C-alpha cells in the first residue's frame, strides 16, 4: 500500500508517454495479438453482463447453485484425510535392529 | 500525498532505493535455517539404584 | 584481545561509502535533483 502511494503514481507520471489520438494505427504481429485478445476480453465481458443479469431474475437458480456448492464443501470437508506435515525424501534411512 | 509525489518523482525513487538498500544489507547477516526454532524444552533426569 | 583483534580492522572503511550513498541519496531527495548533492559531497575533505 505505501508503495502503491508514493512510487506508483510518481513513475505513472513520469514513465508513461501521452499518446492515445486518432494520427496513430500500427500493425505488427504482436499487434494482432493483443487486438484478438483484447476482442475476446470484450466478448467474456458482455457474456458475463448477461449471465448477471439472468442470475438476478432466476432467484430459484441462484439459490439452488449457492446450497448445492454449500452442501458439496461440507461433505468434502468430511471426506478429505488429515494429516500434519507432508513426508520428504531426506536421503537417509535409519534401521532399528 | 500522492499528489505529493507525482510532483517529486526523484523523492519516490530516493524512498524505493533506501529500502531496497536496507534489505540488501539486512539479507548479508541474515541467518537460514530450515524452520524457526520450535523444539519445546526437554530436560532429563537420571539416577541409579 | 588478540583474539578479537583481526576481526574490528577490515570492516571500518566499507561504512563510509555506505554513508557516502545515503548522504547523496537523502540530498537527491531535498533538492529534487540528481546534480546538485555532488555539490555538498565536495566539501567533505575540507574538514578533514
Ligand atoms: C521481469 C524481470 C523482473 C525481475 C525482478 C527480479 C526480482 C526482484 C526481487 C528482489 C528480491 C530478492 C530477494 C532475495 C532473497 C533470497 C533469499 C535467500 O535465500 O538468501 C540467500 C543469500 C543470503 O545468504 P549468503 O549466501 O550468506 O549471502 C549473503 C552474503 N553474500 O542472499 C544474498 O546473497 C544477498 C541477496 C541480496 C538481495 C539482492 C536483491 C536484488 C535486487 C534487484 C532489484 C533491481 C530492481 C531495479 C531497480 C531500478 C533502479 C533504477
Amino acid at each position: 500500500l505505501i508503495v502503491a502511494l508514493t512510487f506508483t503514481p510518481a513513475l505513472c507520471a513520469t514513465i508513461l508517454k501521452q499518446h492515445d489520438p486518432n494520427k496513430e494505427p500500427s500493425n505488427n504481429i504482436f499487434a494482432r495479438f493483443f487486438r484478438s485478445f483484447n476482442n475476446g476480453f470484450d466478448r467474456m465481458s458482455h457474456s458475463y453482463q448477461n449471465g448477471v443479469s439472468r442470475m438476478l431474475k432466476g432467484k430459484i437458480f441462484s439459490g439452488v447453485l449457492y446450497a448445492v456448492v454449500v452442501a458439496l464443501l461440507v461433505f468434502l470437508f468430511q471426506k478429505l484425510p488429515s494429516s500434519f506435515l507432508p513426508e520428504e525424501d531426506q536421503g537417509v534411512v535409519m534401521t532399528l535392529v | 500525498m500522492a499528489q505529493f509525489f507525482i510532483h517529486r518523482p526523484i523523492f519516490a525513487w530516493v524512498i524505493a532505493l533506501v529500502i531496497m538498500l536496507a534489505g540488501i544489507l539486512t539479507l548479508t547477516k541474515m541467518p537460514i535455517a530450515q524452520y524457526p526454532t520450535i523444539a519445546p524444552p526437554t530436560v532429563t533426569i537420571a539416577a541409579t539404584y | 584481545l588478540s583474539l578479537e583483534e583481526r576481526e574490528s580492522g577490515a570492516q571500518a572503511p566499507f561504512l563510509y561509502a555506505l554513508s557516502l550513498l545515503i548522504v547523496f541519496l537523502c540530498l537527491a531527495a531535498l533538492y529534487e535533483s540528481w546534480s546538485i548533492p555532488f555539490s555538498v559531497l565536495l566539501v567533505v575533505p575540507l574538514g578533514v
